[PDB]
RNA sequence: UUGAAAAAAU
RNA sequence: AUUGGAGGGCAAGUCUGGUGCCAGCAGCCGCGGUAAUUCCAGCUCCAAUAGUGUAUAUUAAAGUUGCUGUGAUUAAAACGCUCGUAGUUGAAUUAAUUACUUUGAAUAAAAUAAGGUGUUUAAAGCAAAACAUUAUGUUAAUGAAUAUUCAAGCAUGGGACAAUGC
RNA sequence: ACGAUCAGAUACCGUCGUAGUCCUAACUAUAAACGAUGUCAACCAAGGAUUGGAUGAAAACCUUGUUCAGAACUUAAAGAGAAAUCUUGAGUUUAUGGACUUCAGGGGGAGUAUGGUCACAAGGCUGAAACUUAAAGGAAU
């Protein structure tokens, strides 16, 4: 149907996001991720639901596959934080689409004569609260955004929100190494049977 | 009131005196009709304004309602033996898109001229000023004779 | 015809798109195979430009994903209307 | 709101979905009429008007739900 | 205090079509009040509605579906006479091809092309786009 | 709130959270 | 010529035919040409030439603003705002930005569907500052009944009857214009009864050509 | 700590 | 064929002589202190036309008197605050009057809207004529049903929304 | 009342000082008496904190969850507005009607004149007109 079977997350995927504590989240919990998280840590921090994690994952990785599929270059990943810049730039490498490393500069979506002017049709942030000049311009350009959310961000102009520690170096490669695959996975260029070459160092700061 | 005989107002001035957009399409007219001045437009104008505001009025009824069947008919019966309205169209609506162009065309001194008998259009007034033409049995010194289609082929010398 | 277009209907809230609304956006999700691998047949979800910006547009997709079918388990029972 | 304060106060007692005098308490203001020794009290002075203009809504009602006699009238 | 109960409820109801909420809770219903929605669900404004009993005069859960652009109640009914209609229709609705009007006649509440079909006049008690 | 819920079917820990005149069908705290 | 747009790029190989294509996804025209491509013939309006001015050390920096109203009588308007040191600059810096605000125009009947289109569809305000506009549709043979000024703007977008209803200062014509123009802009947002119906399935042109523009 | 005032129209 | 006007409001002169903040023009902004587009003139042309300006008053403009329909932090404008009679407004619920609503009855004309009618058309009038090519017949010709008309009053169909006590 | 400063100082500056400042009794009834924001009712985004109860855990005071009432605060890409700004409304308003009360109609003349009334008095309350003039004013650059 529209969720088969080959898509729960294997035991390998869960072992390593628990291990990269990506369900460790912040203290302050914005109200439009508690659907997401499921329970309370110990020291008054939330824990998201790794199941969750994964179907929003998949979801993102689904959309952006069918937009990648023909027109590579549409596809732009902005991040801002120091420690999301390699893992940025990975996925650029393994499926063409652009990436802006470092800082964003405003009215790179909007004015037309500049010189680094691009025009997308999916735009993939690594923080909404680093990089909320991205998602405010998409606002202007009737472009849909996809981020990274984490438990105290604003779901401000984010349409694809996946639940994640995107503040430790781990969970940062780690999700975006799983983007990246399963983004392939979908195209058909990495079969699902199979083990991915690239570890997950690579993406690692 | 004082006095028994009615009487009546043929034409209104406009509200605003001063427009040149107006000026224009006022002489634009007035040279393709040569009238005397400008009371001539305001007369058309007033009469067609009011056969659209019967129009107007009843069109907010239903049409089984027995006033809209009876004076609907009799608008419609009107403006078919003067000619403003062409008759297959035969309803209530058709009355609100007429046009001043629609009244003024059927003149006698537009009349005259389509028809032949007036080289120019002002020197359709002379000849109809003069008594020169007639109208089937009666002889006609105004040039504002509104004709019916019945009178339509009865214009001669 | 009397019409200049027929405009586009929110898949959120179920009103009109407005022409100046450069806020509104077009997600597509592509149907998948038995493979897990994409097809070129989708389905198009709209959402509105005011929407977006209130924190709403993540959480009201997700009850329509869900209710499609794309999601499983991500909504629950009690918040599906 | 309160009758005369601007007070909201909303707790009410809450009779279960299962179906298986106070005129005389306002005579309070017996007892501020106290006030003929703290005569410079001008607060309970104006809280014997309030209790008094309660007391003459409820004659006013309970003469018209036809309770209490018409002759009567509430007096010192 | 709550004066009109009608008053209060579609008010409630325009405010949640605005910020699109899929349903809307009103706490005091009445049998006018659940006359009035049956006209506007007879429009298919409205999905449906439910009337659940707390032997207090109980709630109603209304379902909305992005097509009510606003319903208001009117201050004191006017009586309004069957050649008053047209005056009432060109004041308080959008299109002659649109809206609705809402009247409390002898013959139940009805609406404007019901009540003139009906051939009755009435006190007036709102409307809704 | 913003994220809205289903108000008809109230799940069993909300109405016990929420005030005693304040849930669906006012029931007492008391027995 | 030679676009720095996508959508640009489509409409110079004559690939997006119709203005409305642009409209119903929203996409945003961001470059004049493209208007002149799809909308020719354009009739062309001037509305007012106000001077505005800035006090300085040495004197006064005078400017001259332009409103132009720009729109063919089918249902697209227009306008457009430009402050310039000259009159030449600032018509033709007001001919761009009216160009790029262009705004599709709803039309409907009064009461009977005889064609063709002739009046509002609804009851419509447009809210500019303490200027408001109210358009009300009217029967076939009323004009234009309105001041001067949004007359002129009515008559482009190809409006013959409507009735209109002026609250505030109107005496400043920035704002009439304005609040004009904002009661037609959302003349397409007001969901009537008759477009309850979701409509077909449709692809966007930018998605449709998205491969071919990519070389 | 002391420092008041500057005709009318352009 | 005149009246008023030619800076803007508002259609019409980057025409020539004097005056030099004077005479004056000017409904409002304003023009005139020596190169006046406004003064007093000459020519030119703009509007209306047997009409055209002025002064006063009524209506619209005026959503600048608000029922439809206004404003009250700062522009004018929430009583210093509480109690309070008259007045206005009052939760859900039921399978004798009044109010409300629908039909009539009755109801001076003129006037209004209006039906017909070629006073040469029109205002008008309720006259007349298609026609018998006319005494004859159409003809015992038309007369608007002319609709209304608010506040009361009479009767009747209906009882949802309201009012008055048992 | 003196002494300074000053052109002058009857003022600010310094020193002395009557009524007054305090209490009791009777008056007076006005304030930039202000939130310049009438009273009552319904709906209404996100967040932290606080005063007083209730309710679970945590061994009266503190830490945490729910909920009720009060004085407040922060963010808005939304709503309103002329804007400043407002959001526990100044929002739900040309898409105009929840109930009720008071007040305003260009600026002066003017809270003035006269009439009435209250007070021992100062004064308060109710309160015009003739005439004069194209502005007076609000928020922001």
């Amino acid at each position: 149907t529209n969720f088969p079977d080959i898509l729960k997350p294997s035991a390998e995927d869960i072992k390593m996001m628990v291990a990269c504590r990506v369900h460790i989240g912040a203290t302050n919990l914005n109200f439009a991720m508690e659907e997401y998280v499921y329970e309370r840590g110990n020291n008054n921090e939330c824990i998201f639901n790794l199941m969750k994690t994964w179907e929003k994952l998949s979801l993102a990785a689904r959309v952006i596959a069918g937009i990648s599929n023909e027109t590579p270059s549409d596809v732009v990943a902005v991040a801002g934080r120091e420690m999301a810049h390699r893992a940025s730039l990975k996925f650029m490498k393994y499926t063409g689409c652009t990436a802006v490393a470092g800082r964003f500069t405003p009215g790179s979506f909007t004015n037309q004569i500049q010189k680094k002017f691009m025009e997308p049709r999916l735009i993939i942030v690594s923080d909404p609260s680093v990089d909320h000049q991205a998602l405010r311009e998409s606002g202007y350009i009737n472009v849909p955004t996809i981020a990274f959310c984490n438990s105290d961000n604003s779901l401000k102009n984010v349409d694809i929100a996946i639940p994640c520690n995107n503040r430790s170096r781990l969970s940062i490669g780690l999700m975006w190494w799983m983007l990246t695959r399963e983004i392939l996975r979908y195209q058909g260029k990495l079969a699902r049977d199979e083990k991915w070459d690239v570890m997950v160092d690579l993406f690692l700061h | 009131g004082r006095c028994l005989r009615n009487h009546s107002i043929t034409y209104k001035t406009p509200k605003v005196p001063y427009e040149r957009e107006r000026f224009d399409a006022e002489l634009k007219l007035v040279g393709q009709f040569g009238l005397k001045n400008k009371k001539e437009i305001q007369r058309v104008h007033y009469m067609l304004g009011h056969m659209r505001t019967i129009a107007k009025v009843m069109l907010m009824k239903d049409a089984k309602d027995p006033k809209r069947l009876l004076e609907g008919a009799a608008l419609l019966r009107r403006l078919h033996n003067l000619g403003i309205l062409p008759r297959d169209q035969n309803k209530l609506e058709f009355v609100l898109a007429l046009k001043e162009e629609n009244l003024l065309e059927r003149r006698l001194q537009t009349l005259v001229y389509r028809k032949g008998f007036a080289k120019s259009i002002h020197h359709a007034r002379v000849l109809i000023r003069g008594k020169m033409i007639k109208v089937g049995k009666q002889v006609v010194d105004v040039p504002s004779f509104l004709v019916r289609v019945e009178s339509e082929p009865l214009i001669q010398l | 015809k009397i019409e200049l277009y027929i405009p586009r209907h929110c898949s959120v809230t179920h009103t009109l798109i407005a022409a100046d609304d450069h806020a509104a956006v077009q997600i597509l999700v592509p149907h998948v195979n038995e493979n897990g691998v994409i097809l070129p047949e989708s389905t198009v979800y709209t959402v509105k430009g005011s929407v977006r910006k209130d924190g709403i547009s993540d959480h009201s997709l997700n009850r329509q994903f869900q209710k499609d079918g794309f999601l499983k388990t991500v909504v629950p029972k009690n918040m599906m209307i | 709101g309160r009758m005369y304060n601007p007070g909201r106060g909303i707790s009410r007692r809450c009779i279960p979905y299962r179906r298986s005098e106070d005129l005389y308490f306002l005579m309070r203001a017996v007892s501020v009429r106290h006030l003929e020794k703290n005569k410079k009290d001008k607060d309970a002075k104006y809280h014997l008007i309030l209790i008094e203009s309660k007391i003459h809504r409820l004659t006013r009602y309970y003469k018209s739900a036809k309770v209490l006699e018409a002759s009567f009238k509430y007096d010192a | 205090v709550r004066v009109n109960v009608l008053a209060d409820a579609l008010k409630s109801i325009t405010n949640a079509e605005k910020q699109g909420k899929r349903q809307v809770m009103i706490r005091p219903a009445s049998k006018v009040i659940c006359e009035f929605l049956n006209v506007m669900m007879k429009h298919q404004y409205i999905t449906d509605y439910t009337v659940v009993d707390t032997h207090r005069s109980g709630k109603i859960v209304v379902n909305l579906n992005g097509r009510l652009n606003k319903c208001a109640v009117i201050s004191p009914r006017f009586n309004v006479t069957l050649s008053e209609f047209d005056k009432w229709e060109a004041n308080l609705l959008p299109s002659r091809h649109f809206g609705a009007l809402v009247l409390t006649t002898s013959y139940g509440i009805l609406d404007n092309t019901e009540a003139r079909a009906k051939h009755t006049g009435g006190r007036i008690l709102g409307f809704f786009y | 709130p913003l994220i809205e819920v289903d108000l008809l079917n109230p799940t069993a820990a909300s109405e016990a959270k929420a005030h005693k005149m304040k849930r669906l069908v006012p029931t007492p705290n008391s027995y | 010529w030679t676009p720095v747009t996508k959508l640009g790029r489509l409409v110079k190989d004559g690939k997006v035919k119709s203005i409305d294509q642009i409209f119903e996804f929203g996409i945003k025209i961001k470059e004049y040409q493209i208007v002149d491509h799809l909308l020719p013939g354009l009739k062309e309006e001037v509305m007012t030439m106000q001077s505005v001015q800035k006090q300085t050390s040495a004197g006064q920096r005078t400017r001259l603003k332009a409103y132009v109203a720009i729109g063919d009588h089918n249902g697209h308007a227009g306008l457009g705002v430009k402050c310039a040191k000259e009159v030449a600059e600032a018509i033709k810096g007001a001919m761009i930005q009216a160009k790029l605000a262009m705004v599709p125009v709803r039309r409907g009947y009064w009461g009977a569907t005889i064609g063709e289109v002739h009046t509002v569809p609804c009851k419509l305000t447009g809210a500019c500052g303490s200027v408001r506009v109210r358009l009300v549709p009217a029967p076939r043979g009323t004009g234009i009944v309105a001041a001067p000024t949004p007359k002129k703007f009515l008559i482009l977008a190809g409006i013959e009857d409507v009735f209109t209803q002026t609250t505030g200062h109107t005496k400043t014509l920035g704002n009439f214009v304005k609040a004009t123009y904002d009661a037609v802009r959302q003349s397409y947002g007001f969901q009537t009864k008759d477009l309850w119906k979701v409509g077909g399935v449709k692809q966007s042109p930018m998605d449709k050509y998205a491969k071919i523009l990519a070389e």
